[PDB]
């Protein structure tokens, strides 16, 4: 089993996105976050090299329908969640 | 994609300071504390 680790600046990247939803669409905040936790804990660990490359060795997976993706890196031992940016 | 974000994602990849790498459940509980 590969071990799963999250940079803290992701927390930054997240609320930078929640902003566009709080007040007006507070329901999306839990939606998009629960998508994110899914991708990070189930979708990516399932098959981390299958998802499209972002640049160089980095990969990503859009948290559809939202146009935010999870950028990540996959060594043979680890999976490092690096960012959540828009696209 | 945007050179900004490539720098941001490579920076964090290159961050070797072990204190910035929250495990998942650590990370999760932390976000729940916020707006929760
Ligand atoms: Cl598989
Ligand atoms: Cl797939």
């Amino acid at each position: 089993t590969r071990r799963l680790r999250v940079h803290n600046g992701v927390e930054d990247d997240l609320f930078e996105a929640f902003s566009y939803y709080a007040d007006a669409a507070p329901d999306q905040i839990d939606r998009l976050y629960n998508l994110f936790v899914d991708a990070v804990t189930k979708r990516i660990p399932q098959a981390p090299n299958a998802f499209a490359p972002l640049f160089k060795h980095y990969r990503h997976i859009y948290l559809r329908p939202f146009r935010y993706y999870v950028a990540y890196r996959t060594t043979d031992e680890a999976i490092d969640i690096l960012a959540v940016r828009h696209g | 994609i945007s050179e900004a974000n490539q720098a941001l994602i490579e920076a964090r990849a290159n961050d070797t300071d072990d204190a910035h790498w929250s495990t998942i459940d650590d990370f999760d509980k932390r976000i729940r504390a916020r707006l929760g």
